[PDB]
């Protein structure tokens, strides 16, 4: 109910649930811009619901490059985001 | 003047064919594959991409620099970058090339290795010149654009061994070859009927006399007469692939006494 | 997707012979065996580089 | 990933030698050298060579693994004469017959044309 | 003058966020390319 969840490169403010990986890669919007290497256990999509963490990381076993970030609405009007890699 | 003896029979500025005449197998072989893995050379080991609306990816497009062969004449007047004392890389280690692209035609646009401009000091060695060959002199097709496309890079080429890459390596195939007649018995031949008329006779059979049906094997003949011929890329030339094999050997086998010595 | 630059297997330098022999089939007859020879490809090392390549890119500049 | 780069193939790491040089107890004016960043291009020709030597007793080389560039060659000797006497010999044989040879190349392609 | 998106189809330099919608200027298309980072990406050409 109001109960959100929001793209945005989360911190460390109250409740902290984040990655055993890196945030430093993603812009203000919560995602990588192509053209960058990731990597490790690198995240690629940040997201948050104060601080309860529901974001992404990259496959522990691979490694790469970002290759193309979409983002879009859904039917029922969700954004989406797709990011591959290459 | 006394050794190892050469004879060629062709030349052109892309092969020579030759003959060594008393050697070693081994020394032989060794030349053989001293020219086709030690001989320094020049090539493109780091790009930079600041735009690629292409429709190849960069490590596509890097991949295909890094071998396009590139001018290498001058190749021991330019330090390895590992040896010189600058950060990173510069005019001692280093040619930096650059290269832009658009796509202005409304028909396709191709990217050729001329494209390369060269963007630092060379102290005149004639080193890091797109090599070209073709009639048109275009070199390479480096890539192809459609109307709106962009591709922008630099390159950064540096000194290299084709033990490392095979970017780095002057020689294509090196034919080789040695008793033609099979007289040394050193290969026996499969056959359904008969192996003579069922083998193709070797062009380097003529030089060198058949052998007679009474003729009881010959037990302490050696190996001492080698067809070869070696055909280059073009970042060398040729008859350089050669002598800068020779001269790379001579060289390790050098560092090997001076290891001796400090010991 | 291009013309591979050289042939996988002898470093010969064949990414500048793409252009040229399809100008030779197509402007001047011949049969690709012969074309092949004429750009001085004789081993079937290099001959099959150019032989089977397929130039999707062709393709791939059909999108916008 | 885990491939060593491919600099080790011909480039000393931190302290390695070109050469170790071992006695071997098996028999007797016995050196077993190694050789660091090498293969059989050096591994074969050194041998080769060694064997041309009438005080030559025995000579041997081995890559024991293809995924190291190291090799072992084994130079047994008469009395009286150090193997490593035998490898300056050969070595210089080596260089002086390449020498030569560079020559005598070097020559053969002034007397040309194209 | 900067980039931040880029529209799918009609190829063109939007740039937006959150209350602003998720659409376009000069087609009305709902699918956004996120645009390359300027960081400067180097490749071995190995
Ligand atoms: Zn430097
Ligand atoms: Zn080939
Ligand atoms: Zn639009």
């Amino acid at each position: 109910m109001s109960i959100t969840e929001t793209f945005e490169k989360p911190q460390r403010t109250n409740t902290l649930r984040m990655k055993h990986g890196t945030y430093d890669k993603l812009d203000d919007d919560g995602l990588i811009a192509p053209g960058v290497r990731v990597s490790g256990e690198d995240v690629i999509i940040g997201k948050t619901t104060s601080k309860r963490d529901a974001s992404t990381p990259l496959r522990s076993t691979e490694n790469g490059i970002v290759d193309q970030v979409l983002v879009t609405t859904n039917q029922d009007g969700l954004k989406f985001v797709k990011v591959r890699v290459r | 003047e006394e050794g190892p003896q050469v004879k060629i029979r062709e030349a052109s500025k892309d092969n020579v064919d030759f003959i060594l005449s008393n050697v070693d197998l081994a020394m032989a072989n060794s030349l053989r594959r001293v020219m086709i893995a030690e001989i320094p050379t020049l090539a493109i080991d780091s790009v930079e991409v600041e735009t690629n609306t292409t429709v190849l990816a960069d490590e596509f497009i890097a991949h295909r620099l890094g071998l396009i062969p590139l001018q290498s004449m001058d190749i021991e007047q330019l330090e390895y970058s590992r040896d010189c004392f600058c950060e990173d890389h510069c005019d001692k280690c280093s040619v930096v090339l650059t290269l832009q692209a658009f796509g202005e035609s409304e028909s396709t646009t191709n990217v050729y290795s001329k494209d390369l401009v060269i963007v630092s000091n060379l102290m005149g060695r004639n080193i890091g010149h797109p090599i070209i060959q073709d009639k048109e002199g275009n070199g390479v097709l480096i890539c192809k654009l459609r109307k709106g496309q962009e591709l922008k890079l630099t390159c950064v080429a540096k000194k290299g061994i084709a033990k490392e890459h095979a970017k780095w390596g002057p020689a294509a195939a090196i034919e080789f070859e040695y008793d033609p007649w099979n007289k040394l018995k050193h290969t026996d031949y499969w056959y359904e009927q008969d192996s003579a008329k069922e083998w193709p006779q070797s062009k380097n059979c003529e030089y060198e006399d058949p052998p007679n049906e009474g003729d009881p094997f010959d037990y302490k003949a050696q190996a001492d007469t080698f067809y070869m011929n070696v055909e280059s890329v073009g970042s060398i030339p040729v008859d350089q692939v050669v002598v800068r094999g020779i001269d790379t050997l001579q060289k390790k086998v050098a560092s090997i006494l001076l290891a001796l010595t400090q010991m | 997707m291009i013309v591979p630059v050289r042939c996988f297997s002898c470093g010969k330098v064949v990414g500048d012979k793409w252009e040229s022999y399809l100008n030779l089939l197509q402007e001047d007859e011949l049969d690709e065996g012969t074309a092949l020879s004429r750009l001085g490809l004789k081993r079937y090392c290099c001959r099959r580089m150019i032989l089977t390549h397929v130039d999707l890119i062709e393709k791939f500049l059909r999108y916008n | 990933m885990n491939a060593p780069d491919r600099f080790e193939l011909f480039l000393l790491g931190e302290g390695e030698s070109k050469l170790k040089i071992d006695p071997d107890t098996k028999a007797p004016n016995a050196v077993v050298i190694t050789f660091e960043k090498e293969d059989h291009t050096l591994g074969n020709l050194i041998r080769a060579e060694l064997l041309n030597d009438r005080k030559v007793l025995f000579a041997a080389y081995k890559v024991e693994h293809p995924f190291f560039a190291r090799f072992k060659l084994r130079i047994q000797t008469t009395e009286g004469y150090d193997p490593k006497d035998a490898l300056k010999n050969a070595c210089n044989s080596i260089i002086n017959k390449l020498g030569a040879l560079k020559t005598n190349f070097e020559t053969e392609w002034n007397l040309q044309t194209l | 003058a900067t980039l931040k998106y880029i529209c799918a189809e009609c190829s063109s330099k939007l740039s937006l966020s959150r209350t602003d919608a998720v659409r376009c200027k000069d087609c009305g298309h709902r699918i956004l390319l996120k645009a390359r980072t300027k960081r400067l990406v180097q490749f071995e050409a190995r």
